[PDB]
């Protein structure tokens, strides 16, 4: 009798369509691009790995 | 000194040792890498097999002026002082490679038969401290030639490097030293502890028939081919000695046993390219390794 | 080069590196097992006998040290966990042996426990470990045998058209039947062990009752056993 | 946490004598140990250090060859030895606890401290300013600080310490490493500074916060005080 | 009347086929690639005697905690290499390990069903067990802080539940799974969380009420990491069908697949980079491969490990990389 229950409380939700997701996925990655070492190779003087 | 010729002196050590330096510098390189391998892994083993090839490699770096020498009737003319460095460091490596044989054989005597036991007798450290002491014990025992003249001018056309036909008189019982020593007393040793290893893999029940076999032969395979290589030299060497201090005056068994002698000397190298054969290049995880390193270049 | 402050840090952490050694030391010479069985086989007996004659609610795991001829042991077993096993018996892919103990009294739940020796046997995180089996309640089969109400042919089909192998060595004096029993069981674990062994790991039967005194010496031959074939691959003899 | 020590008393010169400090509430093998001493009417110097395991030992310039510092673990307690006492070691001897990883506070405890009365170059130099200053409660104060050379070093840390010295008791720590305030002082205090002057601030001053402050240094041995400023 | 949880069942996968119309690979169709990326490694640590399972970076970046079978916590210093302590367990069998926001305190737990807190800011110099949490019924196998006083666990047995350190209790407990759960993450502002299980199922749970939020399917075997996406809308996952695959909260869909047909072991851990353009995976190949998480197409390879490499993190600041292998090394790369 729970699972039913939780699987009727697991329905009824809003759902949005994919290509607004993927386009909110590919928004954030290309905001934050500046500040990523590991893509873009910070200068081999303000690493502390040096 | 007494006319001694040997006719043919002049054919065989070169093209022994021509053929040595070819075929055993490239092993002697692939088997240090091996062992290096093998002692990035946290193995006691790896030790002996970089020293074994390390007091190979100079050995093999050191021949090519003894090719120059034997090819000029028994001559050495590129002057004193070559002499000895390049002749203490001809003799005193194999001294060095029969005993890190012992040093290995004995470390697989301790690991098979003596499980459970005798841990702090198998790491790193231990390992290295040894090393350094049979280095140090057998670089200081041969170090009797150094003080001594080494550069002898004959009569007969000949500048001989490290020996003079007849004997000095303190040769005779360095030479006891190096055969009862040096070669008897490791190989002695090395023998029983391959028995005990045979005797204690007999008692195993996970391992079959086959399998003891095969380690049947490869462990006589080394004490032959040690024997095989060294015995024929010491023999002479030996009796030599012996006649020497019998009668100083006589000096007949020289010029009968020269040639002999000269070719018994470059006998020895076969060890030297034996070796990488059989410690490196027989068992399939360094054949592995040797075949990955390879391919990388 | 480096300040004060931090040639105090290095020195803090070489002396830890000490201590680290230290422990090394101890770790290298101790034997880890693992005690694995089902609810009727009697390894508690075991545990506790071997507890005595030598030296919570929800816990999950127990310890066991023992000593023979001054060697050290480590025996676990897991308290409350629950059937499914495939998770946590990969931590245990290190450890020197594993011990089996399996009842041969019972006849009806023995398919299940062939069946689970067949999984451990198996598991691929379990390639080169060796099992130590015991054949626990020895004297329990020999009433049953004797007394004759409950056969055994009914269960197993093929139990007819077995015969006693030829190196079969009944020690004491008993009847024959009690053998043929015992070692018909063995050679059913046995075969399972022999199907896909590829020699890279072996297992090592026993009979023993879990009240008897000289199990703890069965331990050590057959580690020693083991630990002599592990040198035998490393030293490059074989 | 405690240290107490003794030792000490009238003592005649050119003689000798030993003191002991006794811990007790912490791990004592995993701190290293310092000796500080004042004279009667004067300020802090510094006098030995022991680090843990005993392999670093280190003393001032006036007493390079006459003391000798030693500490036994497990029976807890900490030594030193002195030898060939002139008449200006009169002062008193304080027992200090130091440890030093990424993170830690050195320094950061004092023991009470043992009178002894004895009858009849190329190195960092701090000065305090004016030694005076009056003050009313409520108000705030600015009390400054100098160096020679510059703390600063590489790492990005800059080494400079502050401690308060109430009128009937030992030290307290303050500030460690220029920035920071240690476990147990108010959020009224705040110091900051840039490289070679510095400066340590108070925002309201209540009735327990009178004495005097004195400024260290930690950059390398040996490790130099100055004067200290009072609050009236 | 079960027929009314099959038709919920078929209503619901209706609802989920109609919102999918373009997939992701398609609109980034149109964005360039990252190209290849090479990646060094700068430091190697040493001193753990048997193999390694857990470790966890610090808030600051540099500070780091790894767990190994020995017994043995360590807290190393990434810059130097230096050891800060070494903590000794009184359970051999640990399976991971956590190190709290403030920097206070650290956890472990294994196979003994204890988590245990310890305390590393005291007046005494050593480190000291703080508290023993007890009540789960089988091995403990993921530990996260939430604060100071509030940790979420997951166990060998079905539940997940969330304790208060003070008073050693439970305050909700979270039932629903079917299988062992192996992994855990918390969202960036610490809300709601993600379980991954042995059933090949994942779950949204919400902390407050205590109640499950969603479920998603698919990876055909068992799931051994999780991780959110640092927007907090998304998460990705690792199983042993050599497999990872990115779903999304809102859409309730799965996105991409990042498979190849070289690759046949599972993946043991998965973390994302700073910006959400890098996914890294390890493998039980012996080796940790760097995934583009827009196109789905390899940029990098990280090879220097002689076993299973088992665990993986990124720093907060996004410089560098960690990863930790049975052959009981850690390496920083960058």
């Amino acid at each position: 009798r729970k699972l039913v229950e939780q699987l009727k409380m697991e329905a009824n939700i809003d759902r949005i369509k994919v290509s607004k997701a993927a386009a909110d996925l590919m928004a954030y990655c290309e905001a934050h691009a500046k500040e990523d070492p590991l893509l873009t190779p910070v200068p081999a003087s303000e690493n502390p790995f040096r | 000194g007494c006319h001694v010729d040997s006719r043919v002196d002049h054919l065989f050590p070169p093209s022994l040792y021509i053929f040595v330096i070819g075929v055993g510098l490239p092993t002697n390189c692939l088997a240090l890498w091996a062992a290096y391998r093998q002692v990035q892994q946290r193995n006691e083993l790896g030790v002996y097999l970089m020293n074994l090839s390390i007091a190979d490699l100079l050995y093999i770096c050191t021949l090519p002026l003894w090719v120059d020498y034997f090819l000029h009737h028994d001559n050495w003319i590129h002057g004193p002082g070559s002499c000895k460095l390049f002749g203490f460091i001809f003799y005193t490596n194999i001294y060095i490679s029969i005993a890190f044989l012992c040093c290995i054989s004995v470390d697989r005597y301790l690991a098979v038969a003596h499980p459970l036991r005798f841990a702090r007798l198998r790491r790193v450290k231990t390992a290295v401290a040894v090393s350094s002491v049979v280095w140090a014990t057998e670089l200081g025992a041969n170090s009797a030639p150094l003080f001594h003249d080494e550069l002898f001018r004959d009569r007969y056309n000949h500048t001989f490097c490290f020996e003079k036909f007849p004997m000095e008189g303190w040769v005779a019982w360095m030479n006891l030293y190096r055969v009862f020593v040096g070669f008897l007393f490791p190989w002695a040793l090395m023998l029983l502890s391959y028995r005990g290893i045979l005797r204690a893999v007999r008692g195993s029940v996970s391992t079959e028939r086959q399998e003891k076999a095969k380690i049947k032969r490869l462990a006589l395979s080394l004490i032959a081919i040690v024997l095989v290589c060294f015995a024929p030299y010491h023999v002479l060497l030996l009796s030599r000695s012996a006649i020497y201090l019998g009668r100083p005056w006589d000096c007949g068994f020289e010029e009968r046993v020269f040639s002999a002698y000269h070719s018994s000397l470059a006998f020895t190298s076969l060890n030297c390219v034996a070796d990488p054969i059989l410690y490196c290049l027989v068992n399939e995880g360094a054949r592995s390794d040797v075949a990955k390193a390879l391919h990388n270049l | 080069t480096l300040s004060a402050e931090d040639k105090a840090a290095v020195e803090r952490s070489k002396m830890i590196e000490k201590q680290l050694q230290k422990d090394k030391q101890v770790y290298r010479a101790t034997h880890r097992l693992l005690l694995l069985g089902a609810d009727n086989s009697g390894k508690s007996t075991i545990v506790k006998q071997m507890r005595i004659y030598h030296v919570v609610k929800t816990s999950g795991i127990f310890e066991t040290k023992f000593q023979v001829d001054k060697v050290n042991f480590h025996m676990f077993d897991v308290g409350a966990q629950r059937d499914e096993r495939r998770k946590w018996i990969q931590c245990f892919n290190d450890v020197t042996a594993i011990i089996f103990v399996v009842d041969s009294s019972d006849y009806n739940r023995l398919q299940e426990a062939l069946n689970d020796f067949k999984s451990i046997w198996n598991n691929r995180w379990l390639r080169t470990i060796s099992v130590i089996l015991f054949l626990n309640k020895q004297d329990l089969l020999a009433e049953k045998v004797l007394a004759g109400k409950s056969k055994i042919e009914d269960y197993f089909p093929e139990f007819a058209r077995y015969t006693t192998p030829e190196d079969a060595t009944p020690e004491p004096g008993e009847d024959p039947r009690v053998t043929r029993a015992k070692y018909f069981i063995r050679d059913e674990f046995l075969r399972i062990s022999t199907a896909s062994g590829d020699g890279r790991h072996y297992c090592y039967p026993h009979f023993t009752c879990s009240v008897d005194t000289e199990n703890a010496r069965r331990i050590f031959n057959d580690c020693r056993d083991i630990i002599q074939r592990m040198h035998l691959r490393q030293y490059e003899l074989l | 946490v405690q240290l107490v020590e003794s030792g000490g008393g009238l003592v005649q010169p050119g003689g000798s004598r030993k003191l002991s400090c006794s811990a007790s509430g912490f791990a004592f093998s995993s701190f290293g140990m310092h000796w500080v001493r004042q004279a009667p009417e004067k300020g802090l110097e510094w006098v030995a250090y022991i680090s843990s395991g005993s392999g670093t030992i280190y003393y001032a310039d006036t007493v390079k060859g006459r003391f000798t510092i030693s500490r036994d673990d497990p029976k807890n307690t900490l030594f030193l030895q002195m030898t060939s006492l002139r008449s200006e070691d009169t002062a008193m001897y304080y027992c200090v606890r130091s440890i030093y990883y990424y993170g830690s506070s050195p320094f950061d405890f004092w023991g009470q401290g043992t009178t002894l009365t004895v009858s009849a170059s190329a190195d960092i130099v701090m000065t305090q300013a004016t030694s005076s200053v009056p003050v009313t409660p409520g108000e705030s104060v600015s009390i400054s600080c100098r160096s020679s050379k510059s703390l600063l070093h590489s790492n990005g840390n800059t080494y400079l310490y502050w401690f308060l010295q109430r009128p009937g008791q030992s030290p307290q720590l303050l500030i460690y490493r220029m920035s920071n305030l240690a476990s147990g002082v108010p959020d009224r205090f705040s110091g900051s500074g840039s490289g070679t002057a510095f400066t340590l601030t108070i925002s309201r001053l209540e009735a327990e916060d009178v004495g005097v402050y004195y400024c260290m240094q930690h950059l390398e041995y040996p490790l130099t005080f100055g004067a200290g400023t009072k609050l009236e | 009347l079960r027929q009314e949880a099959e038709q919920l069942k078929n209503q619901i996968r209706d609802a989920r086929k109609a919102c999918a119309d373009a997939t992701l690979s398609q609109i980034t169709n149109n964005i360039d690639p990252v190209g290849r990326i090479q990646m060094r490694t700068r430091r190697t640590l040493r001193g753990h005697l048997a193999k390694i399972y857990a470790m966890h970076w610090g808030t600051d970046s540099r500070l780091l905690v790894s767990a190994s079978q020995d017994g043995k916590l360590i807290i190393w210093d990434s810059y130097t290499t230096n050891k800060v302590h070494a903590i000794p367990l009184r359970s051999s069998w640990v399976m991971t390990c956590a190190y709290a926001p403030s920097g206070n305190y650290v956890a472990c737990g294994g196979l003994d069903n204890i988590c245990s807190i310890y305390n590393l800011k005291t007046r005494e110099g050593n480190v000291r067990v703080s508290r023993e949490l007890a009540g789960h019924t089988g091995y403990l196998s993921c530990c996260r802080f939430l604060d100071d006083n509030q940790i979420v666990t997951s166990s060998g047995d079905t539940t997940c539940a969330l304790w208060d350190i003070e008073t050693g209790q439970q305050t909700t407990t979270f039932t629903g799974h079917t299988g062992d759960v192996m992994s855990l993450s918390l969202a960036p502002d610490t809300r709601l969380f993600v379980s991954g299980a042995c059933d090949a199922s994942a779950k949204l749970w919400d902390v407050r009420e205590g109640m499950c939020r969603q479920t998603f399917t698919g990876h055909e075997s068992d799931i051994n990491a999780i991780c959110f996406f640092p927007n907090g809308n998304a998460f990705a996952t690792g199983s042993d069908d050599a497999t990872c695959r990115l779903f999304d909260l809102r859409a309730d869909q799965e996105l991409m697949t990042y498979s190849h047909d070289n690759i046949i072991c599972g993946i043991t851990s998965v973390s994302f980079s700073k910006s959400g353009r890098l996914l890294l995976a390890g493998y039980d190949d012996f080796n940790c491969n760097v995934w583009d998480a827009l196109k789905a197409d390899r940029a990098g390879v990280l090879a220097g490990h002689d076993n299973r490499v088992s665990c993986l993190g990124v720093t907060d600041d996004g410089m560098a990389v960690a990863t930790g292998s049975w052959d009981s090394f850690l390496k920083i790369w960058n």
